[PDB]
């Protein structure tokens, strides 16, 4: 029985198959402009001249109320954020408010940093960032890169998104890391904003969300 | 009684439902004669699980007060999760006889005809409820396809 | 003379403590009863 | 000498030493933070005595000269579920709460006391 349980954790021979890994970064596709599943199923809004600002509010508001339509609950609020740097005009409030109008903008170095430091192990499924290619192409995020990892020391690499024309809201469940769960088990998540559109200098963040699962009298 | 009904709301809220139930039979005790806080209670009740007292507590509501939607509204719920659609079909019928121009009341009732097996009756409440409002129509249109 | 304020007893945490625990196996005395 | 016997947990002489303190100064001067002391110490020894009829009677009279004082409602409280008089006991209890949110007890003993009204 011991030396079978360690066997268990420690599989030798059972595990490697062939030890062939490419080890190149995988890089999602983003672009909207092409109509798949897998696509439909990460990109929420649906696939349409540059919409007016009031109607990206419209369609800011409908994909809020769309990705809270389905069984989920929401505990953006239940973590720690720090960024690299402020601006003194608006803090992550303005991110965090699920309003269109109001943003959060960072000043400083060239790779932007936002942290998000979680207090108790919360299995995020569904990770939703809302862009804004026309209304804020100055400031776009251009190239973004998600880590995961139990705290600020082991923080590593995770996924890859770049970003061509992205008017609305992106949904990232996450199915690479653990097949059986089809979520993400971690404490400590960052991003990086290393560049900006047509060489952009800061970078804006309308929206962002966390996703986990699970007649009066007056 | 405004208080105490208050805090039993306030305890709900939190899922603390023996300490919201605590809170609602003292709001009860001194106010004897309501409805709503009637309602609370018993849905304290079923909550915790005693669904017969819930059901005793329900018909007391419902005989102080014979014209009450939402009572009604709450016996027909508890009586569709206890599998008693046999009266449910009167208390629904006595409901959409109440409120006439209530798509959600349309929506019940087609469902429990449907569940009941009268074909026709689904399919007509059903219209109904498309025809009255096309807001919570995705719900409706599905209903139609099942039944269809 | 300065006379100093007299010395105020405290209700103690400690014995309402003990009094609320007493009332808690009090009532849960005849709930079995009554079953 | 009452409340040093008192802590000695010799209630009886205390008792008897501070019933003297009482009627000394039972006739003159009912006014200036001393009667005030001697009644409360006084039914502080009836509630340690398990006496508790006269504890709140004089309670009751302290309270009539002193209104805003937490500690006399939450004596009150105590002497009144250790009785069934529950109503007053809440009711003392939420004046408690009032005059100070955040008391320590206060708040078990209403949960306790509105357990106990509900079971009855």
């Amino acid at each position: 029985g011991i030396n079978k349980v360690l066997d268990h954790l420690a599989p030798s021979e059972l595990i490697k198959p062939v030890k062939s890994c490419h080890n190149k970064p995988s890089v999602l596709v983003l672009d909207d402009r092409i109509v798949d599943a897998a696509t439909k199923d990460l990109y929420v809004n649906g696939f349409q001249q540059n919409p007016t600002p009031e109607n990206l509010q419209h369609m800011f508001h409908q994909g809020i109320e769309i990705l809270d339509s389905a069984r989920m609950i929401n505990v953006t609020h239940l973590a720690l954020w720090k960024p690299s740097s402020f601006k003194l005009g608006n803090p992550v409030d303005f991110a965090l408010d699920d309003n269109y109008d109001t943003f959060w903008q960072s000043d400083g170095g060239q790779p932007h940093q936002l942290d998000i430091m979680f207090s108790k192990r919360m299995d995020i499924c569904v990770m939703a960032i809302f862009f804004s290619m026309i209304a804020d192409e100055s400031y776009a995020p251009s190239l973004v890169k998600v880590y995961a990892g139990h705290s600020p020391s082991d923080a590593r690499f995770y996924k890859m998104l770049e970003v061509r024309n992205v008017n609305g809201w992106v949904a990232l469940r996450f199915l690479d890391n653990r097949e059986d769960d089809q979520l993400l088990k971690c404490q400590f998540i960052r991003l990086l904003f290393p560049v900006n559109h047509e060489n952009g200098k800061d970078t804006h963040l309308r929206g962002i969300r966390l996703y986990v699962p699970s007649a009066i009298l007056r | 009684y405004n208080a105490y009904y208050g805090l039993g709301t306030s305890a709900m809220k939190l899922g603390q439902y023996e300490e919201a139930l605590l809170y609602f039979e003292k709001a009860r005790s001194i106010n004897p004669v309501n409805v709503v806080l009637i309602c609370c209670c018993g849905g304290s009740l079923e909550k915790l699980g005693y669904k017969e007292k819930a059901l005793q507590y329900y018909e007391l509501a419902c005989h102080l007060q014979p014209t009450s939607s939402l009572s009604k509204y709450k016996m027909g719920q508890l009586l569709y999760s206890m599998t008693r659609y046999n009266v449910a079909l009167q208390t629904f019928e006595e409901l959409v006889k109440l409120v006439p121009d209530d798509a959600t009341a349309h929506y019940l009732l087609g469902q429990t005809y449907r569940i009941v097996g009268r074909k026709k009756d689904a399919i007509k409440e059903l219209t109904v409820a498309m025809n009255l409002d096309p807001k919570g129509n995705q719900v409706i249109i599905d209903e139609l396809q099942k039944c269809h | 003379m300065i006379r100093r304020a007299p010395t105020t007893l405290q209700l103690s945490h400690d014995d309402v403590t003990s009094l609320i625990d007493d009332l808690n196996e009090q009532k849960l005395k005849q709930q079995l009863n009554i079953e | 000498m009452g409340v040093m016997y008192f802590k000695k947990n010799e209630f009886v002489k205390a008792k008897k030493y501070l019933k003297k303190a009482l009627e000394v100064v039972k006739d003159l001067d009912p006014s200036s933070r001393t009667t005030i002391s001697i009644q409360l110490n006084l039914g502080h020894t009836y509630r340690k005595l398990n006496e508790n009829e006269i504890a709140i009677k004089c309670f009751r009279c302290v309270l009539e000269k002193n209104d805003k004082n937490s500690e006399i409602h939450c004596s009150l409280g105590y002497l009144y579920l250790k009785t069934k008089k529950l109503q007053k006991a809440i009711d003392h209890l939420h004046k408690s709460l009032y005059l100070k949110p955040n008391n320590s007890s206060a708040t078990a003993l209403l949960k306790n006391a509105l357990e106990l009204n509900v079971t009855l």
